[PDB]
């Protein structure tokens, strides 16, 4: 309810968010992948 | 049988309904792997009655836990029995004693 | 050169890891387990009422 | 009384005898307590415990493997296992658990074909339960969407 | 065979980077037409890649140089 | 709650066998068209000309469709 | 998840620290697509249904195929509850007979497991990255220190401690006392001959 | 068991997103480490509180103005032995609390891996490790008074 | 049969050194690994003929606990050094050797007086050391022949020092039993024997001698591929004349060779178009075969 | 000399009973008594051949989880009793025995129809009991030769043929002792006494000779090497 009223936006920067959408977590061996995503984004 | 017990095996075996217990005294007229016929004594019979007790044993039936329920005779032909004696052993019972 | 309890064996493993490294330590641990099992079997240690 | 009964049967009073090793014939160095115990077999049989699965049937809604040996189901990889994989840093193992061994329908069939061809690579994709969650949130009158 | 990866870790400096380099080399040896730089002894491509890294024959810079050289040769010989 | 269980039909089994067969992209599209037009008793419900029309590519002749159909007819069950 | 199983754990005292004992009935199911690929690769099966029927019949050659495909391929063993990251570890399988999983004794402390009814689950990594992560991060030989405090986690216990304590003790008047030996090998030769205590 | 599980779930949720994302933040803040003494017994010596950490300032000898341990030094066993040789009772070290790194911490404000003998690497989920290290021994504590 | 037992078929030998060896035997029947290993270990330790130093006499030493002047090592150190001396004797069952040395340096086995029958395995075996120049060492060494290990404590004039006798050439032997299987049977033994001798004989000869002794002890009771379609010739396919000519020009003679060829390669084959490729795919599909098949090591030397 | 060993040989055999015997080996060198004793004990316990009941067929029964009228035992108990039948076969590796019995009384091993090449060593072995005068039992029993223990699960069959797990080993237990012997004027020679308890279907001397032959054939691999 708070997010819908505020119209919030989620950037998917943590471990749990990337687990929810089935991506590589930004830790361990998935850290370089997110670094490259930041570089190309 | 446990071979080291406490003396409560007979009470558990008999108070449970797994065994066949003589309702009246008499002589084993017929014995078989699936039925027992006892010839009741003349002093325990009712008037105008053929005095015999027929016990049909439970043979290889399924329990609630998908295990086996099976009764085996523990008496021989012609031997005397009295009221309350064990005629057949149920599962986990050895001569009227609990045997787990 | 002493009677090796739990603490002495752990100390031996820690010394091996600190001085030598990882592979000698895992080989040492496996050999320790084998020897301990073998000689515990050979001892015949039992428990009785006496 | 136990020692008296042992003496009646011509047995050592201490209750311990000398044993020999069946593989070498050598006597054990100390006397061993040998006797008789009453053992029970409990209704926990490994026959009912062993269960394995490669693939099988899935749910209609979540498209995830079912549960239970009778249904030939899979093992649940819960939150604590996810935490354990996150503490190791095993990101590819975790992503493989979350999509290809699970409700990601197209990657499921791509991975099997790749494995049969000798190519151990995956194309992860998007889980189906996230789409179900999006639809269920939209059914409440809330506009939730992916962008870019 | 392999029981430990400590030597390869010290060669690369990171476990997280070692996994990526070894996966790249193993995929080159598995799906590509590459041949191992060490004598394969009833080993799988992952263990072969780890043994190649352990001897200093494989790292990120070497892989990048090899890829650039192969691409240049392909583009030169295409005509 | 109730969700149900997925069931494998004849077409699902045939497509599973198609995915694990070395077809080309054109052959795989033809196989998808052929498996689509298979009824519950296992018979082809449309002529091969309809399949060729449904492919939508004009450089394919009936011989390729015939070869792919012959390959599919040897799947499990045979016939 | 797919490619997962579970069963009761027993003890394997012969195993090495990086090895586990996996039933071959479980491994036949868990590694089925790998077996299909290996059967098709060497001409034993020309189609996928032929390989499927060969595996269903459990022919004598599919066991050689399985022993070929499980050679260097880690599996993840996990016991619930997973209180820390040491509740999941990677091992190399050894195909065994029976239905129980054999576990190395020295890793029982990390799992907090004992052999009186505990069950364990096994998962199969599929891709090259997952296999290399299992080998390089989650392997038991990599996990010998506790991440919480830095203490070792491969502490010997019970029978090993009892045996090592018993062998390294001295008695005042024992057989063979007071003799001078050239080295440890002569000591073992005397012990096995029954000439020294 | 249920209370321990709930506690560790909350601890994981609060700190799941904390990762080592840098190598040094250049901060000079720190915490002063002294031996843990309660009443008449020393509960914890100084060595176990500064082992595997990074000094936030130069360590001076107690009797002189001579620099004993320089800045940005990972206190391994040898440094701790040197500190105990000269009777040092308080060392200013770097902690994750006083870290200037935005969205994560650096490898110097954290210190040693405690599973490997070296300094922590970039990309390590230290929050999950911390939550699991705190919550795992919760079944060795007590619930009833 | 009922009297037929398994016999070893994979005998492996690993020569760690000239005196250290590791033997592996498999497969064995269940439980025979322990039987054979224990019997061989007992025979190699307890009953094994050999020659060893029995007793010594030093001219300047009359008591076991004495201090020799000019020699760095103690008396029991010299006894330990003599206990490790390996000697081969061919003449008789008892020999006497004399060692005399003077000067400064390591007194070794090369200083023992030479004899035709007596042979020293290691001439460089160190006996002792002489520190000062004006000191000489003279000793008389008795060597005998026997079996196994005989401690000096079990043998309890003047100046005669007893030495524990190690006649057996075996210095160490250990065995281990692992699991092994034939294709059908899975509970079989695999026996590994690691053994080191003292240099007099090879480890293999020691094992053979032990086995021969054990066997002679029993003399009074012992009574006397690819799927077949892949191997078929390409002529089995009812191909057209042009397609068959192209295939023979491409040196394709077997079905495996054809099914290993992709469509892209066959498209670029000279004199081969699309109709012939489609016909080949049709005739292969009639037998449940395709063109994108991979084989590991196709040509089976046939 | 010292490279020459004294060879043992069988000295005395004492038949304490029909299933219990003592065998004496003499002379032995020092240490060879235990070496021979343990090997012989292991081989005798593990690798001896014998005959066992493998299949049964009773006229009226279809499976072992049933009963028969006039018989006080279940089919499972009868099969367990047959599992302990000791039979010595002297001409073949497989034989079929026939049992027919009627009337009230114990059906024992002496009721099996006599065969020329088959011997029953314990005729008093009770198989079952008939508790009715108009009750009869007829059965066919297959006996095969082998060694070891073969469960029936590991090893088309018509309905009514019952399988029995086969324990082919005739040896019940083995014990051995090493004592001091008086041979010539030597006091360092041993004597090995072996106590064998069996089921009565194997001779002690031939069992010892079979064990020795197996040991020698296993040692022939190390002899050449
Ligand atoms: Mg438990
Ligand atoms: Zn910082």
């Amino acid at each position: 309810t708070e997010a819908a009223v505020a119209g919030k936006r989620d950037e998917l920067r943590g471990l749990k968010e990337n687990v929810i959408v089935g991506r590589l977590i930004p830790a361990g061996t998935g850290y370089a992948y997110h670094q490259d995503r930041m570089r190309r984004r | 049988k446990p071979l080291v017990g406490t003396g409560m095996e007979r009470a558990v075996a008999v108070d449970s309904g797994v065994t066949a217990v003589a309702k009246r005294g008499g002589v084993v007229q017929y014995v078989d792997a699936s039925r027992i016929v006892i010839k009741v004594n003349e002093d325990e019979m009712y008037p105008g009655e053929a005095g015999i007790d027929i016990y049909n044993l439970t043979k290889y039936t399924r329990s609630n836990q998908n295990t086996c329920i099976n009764q085996m005779p523990c008496v021989s032909l012609g031997e005397p029995v009295e009221r309350g004696d064990v005629l057949a052993d149920g599962p986990s019972t050895d001569l009227g004693e609990l045997a787990l | 050169n002493q009677a090796l309890g739990k603490k002495a064996i752990s100390k031996m493993l820690n010394t091996c890891y600190r001085i030598l490294g990882l592979k000698p330590t895992v080989i040492f641990a496996d050999q320790i387990m084998y020897t301990g099992f073998a000689y515990a079997a050979r001892s015949g240690a039992s428990v009785g009422i006496d | 009384e136990i020692k008296e009964l042992l003496k009646l049967g011509d047995l050592p009073t201490s209750g311990q005898i000398r044993l020999y090793d069946g593989r070498t014939g050598e006597q054990f160095e100390r006397p061993v307590t040998v006797g008789y115990m009453y053992m029970l077999k409990l209704n926990h049989l490994v026959d009912d415990k062993m269960h394995a699965r490669s693939t099988g049937s899935y749910s209609l809604v979540t498209q995830q493997p079912l549960g239970g040996k009778a249904q030939f189901g899979g093992q649940r990889f819960g939150e604590m296992e996810v935490w354990a994989l996150e503490a190791y840093g095993a990101a590819y193992t975790l992503q493989e658990m979350l999509t290809v061994k699970s409700d990601d329908v197209n990657g499921r069939t791509k991975m099997y074909k790749n494995i049969v061809d000798g190519n151990h690579q995956m194309e992860p994709g998007m889980p189906e339960s996230f789409n179900v969650l999006l639809k269920e949130i939209r059914s409440l009158g809330i506009n939730i969407e992916l962008e870019d | 065979a392999r029981v430990t990866v400590q030597d390869a870790v010290e060669k690369i400096g990171n476990r997280f980077d070692l996994v990526l380099v070894a996966a790249r080399r193993a995929r080159q040896m598995q799906v590509g037409g590459k041949d191992p730089l060490v004598p394969e002894e009833n080993d799988k491509t992952t263990v072969i890649a780890l043994r190649e890294i352990e001897e200093g024959l494989i790292n990120n810079q070497i892989l990048d140089v090899r890829e650039r050289q192969e691409q240049q040769e392909q583009e030169a010989a295409e005509l | 709650v109730y969700q149900g269980e997925t069931t494998q039909t004849l077409q699902d089994y045939l497509m599973w066998q198609v995915e694990l067969t070395p077809f080309s992209d054109t052959d795989r599209a033809i196989a998808t068209s052929i498996v689509d037009a298979v009824d519950e008793t296992g018979y082809l419900t449309v002529p091969l000309e309809d399949i060729l029309e449904s492919i939508g590519d004009e450089e394919i002749d009936i011989d390729e469709v015939e070869a792919v159909l012959k390959r599919i007819q040897r799947f499990d069950p045979v016939g | 998840v797919d490619y997962s199983g579970r069963s009761v754990i027993t003890v394997g005292p012969y195993l090495r620290l990086h090895q586990c004992g996996l039933p071959k009935k479980m491994a036949l199911e868990l590694f089925k697509p790998f077996i299909y690929g290996k059967l098709e690769l060497r001409g034993l099966a020309t189609t996928i249904k032929a390989a499927k029927k060969m595996v269903e019949r459990e022919e004598a050659v599919v066991w050689d195929i399985l022993d070929e495909v499980i050679r260097e391929h880690p599996v993840l063993l996990n016991r619930a509850p997973t209180l820390h990251r040491l509740g999941i570890q990677a091992f190399e399988p050894v195909l065994i007979e029976g239905k129980a999983i054999q576990l190395h004794p020295l890793v029982c402390a990390a799992y907090n497991a004992d052999f009186d009814g505990d069950q364990m689950a096994v998962h199969v990594p599929l891709t090259l990255e997952a296999q290399l992560e299992a080998r390089a991060l989650m392997m038991s030989t990599n996990n010998i220190l506790s991440p919480a405090n830095g203490e070792p986690i491969i502490v010997p216990s019970q029978d090993v401690v009892l045996g090592l304590y018993y062998m390294t003790r001295d008695c005042v008047n024992a057989k063979g006392e007071g003799m001078v030996l050239t080295g440890p090998k002569e000591a073992e030769r005397l012990y096995r001959s029954g000439l020294a205590s | 068991t249920a209370n321990s599980g709930y506690l560790t779930r909350r601890l994981v949720d609060v700190a799941q997103d904390l990762v080592v994302t840098e190598d040094d933040c250049g901060t000079h803040e720190g915490i002063m480490m002294t031996p843990v003494i309660e009443g008449g017994d020393v509960k914890e010596p100084l060595r176990d509180r500064v082992l595997g950490r990074v000094t936030a300032e130069d360590v001076l000898k107690p009797g002189t103005a001579d620099i004993l341990v320089p800045r940005n030094t990972l206190l391994h066993e040898q440094w701790c032995d040197l500190l105990e040789e000269n009777s040092v009772d308080a060392v200013k070290v770097r902690s994750v609390v006083s870290c200037d790194t935005d969205f994560g911490v650096c490898a110097h404000c954290y210190g040693r891996d405690l599973a490997r003998g070296h300094i922590i690497n970039k990309g390590e989920a230290i929050g999950v490790i911390a939550a699991q290290s705190i919550g795992e021994p919760g079944t060795q504590l007590t619930m009833r008074t | 049969s009922v009297t037929e037992f398994l016999k070893p078929r994979l005998v492996d030998i690993e020569q760690v050194s000239s005196t250290h060896a590791k033997v592996t035997l498999e497969p064995l029947e269940r439980g025979f690994g322990h039987t054979l290993g224990n019997a061989l270990r007992r025979i190699l330790l307890s009953s094994m003929p050999g020659c060893a130093v029995t007793e010594v006499e030093i001219d300047g030493v009359l008591h076991e606990y004495s201090t020799k002047e000019g020699v760095q090592e103690d008396i029991l150190e010299i006894l330990l050094n003599l206990k490790g001396l390996a000697v081969r004797v061919q003449g008789k069952d008892e020999v006497i050797l004399t060692l005399n040395k003077s000067g400064i340096g390591p007194v070794t086995a090369a200083d023992i007086t030479h004899d035709g029958d007596v042979e020293i395995v290691k001439p460089q075996h160190v006996i002792c050391h002489l520190t000062d120049e004006n000191a000489s060492i003279s000793m008389r060494i008795k060597v005998q022949r026997g079996r196994g290990y005989v401690p000096a404590s079990t043998r309890i004039p003047i100046g005669r020092l007893l030495v524990d006798a190690c006649y057996s050439p075996v210095e160490r032997i250990a065995y281990n039993v692992e699991a092994a299987r034939v294709e059908q049977r899975t509970d079989l033994d695999k026996l590994v024997i690691e053994m080191e001798t003292n240099g007099t004989i090879d480890p293999e000869e020691a094992i053979r001698r032990a086995a021969t002794i054990l066997a002679e002890q029993l003399e009074a009771f012992v009574d006397l591929e690819f799927d077949p379609i892949l191997l078929r010739p390409v002529d089995d396919l009812e191909l057209t004349v042009r397609s068959a000519n192209c295939l023979k020009a491409e040196a394709i003679h077997y079905i495996g060779d054809l099914v290993q060829r992709t469509e892209v390669e066959l498209l670029k084959t000279p004199n081969l178009g699309k109709k012939s490729l489609t016909e080949i795919k049709d005739v292969l599909a009639s037998r449940g075969l395709s063109l994108g098949m991979r084989l590991e090591n196709w040509p089976p030397a046939s």
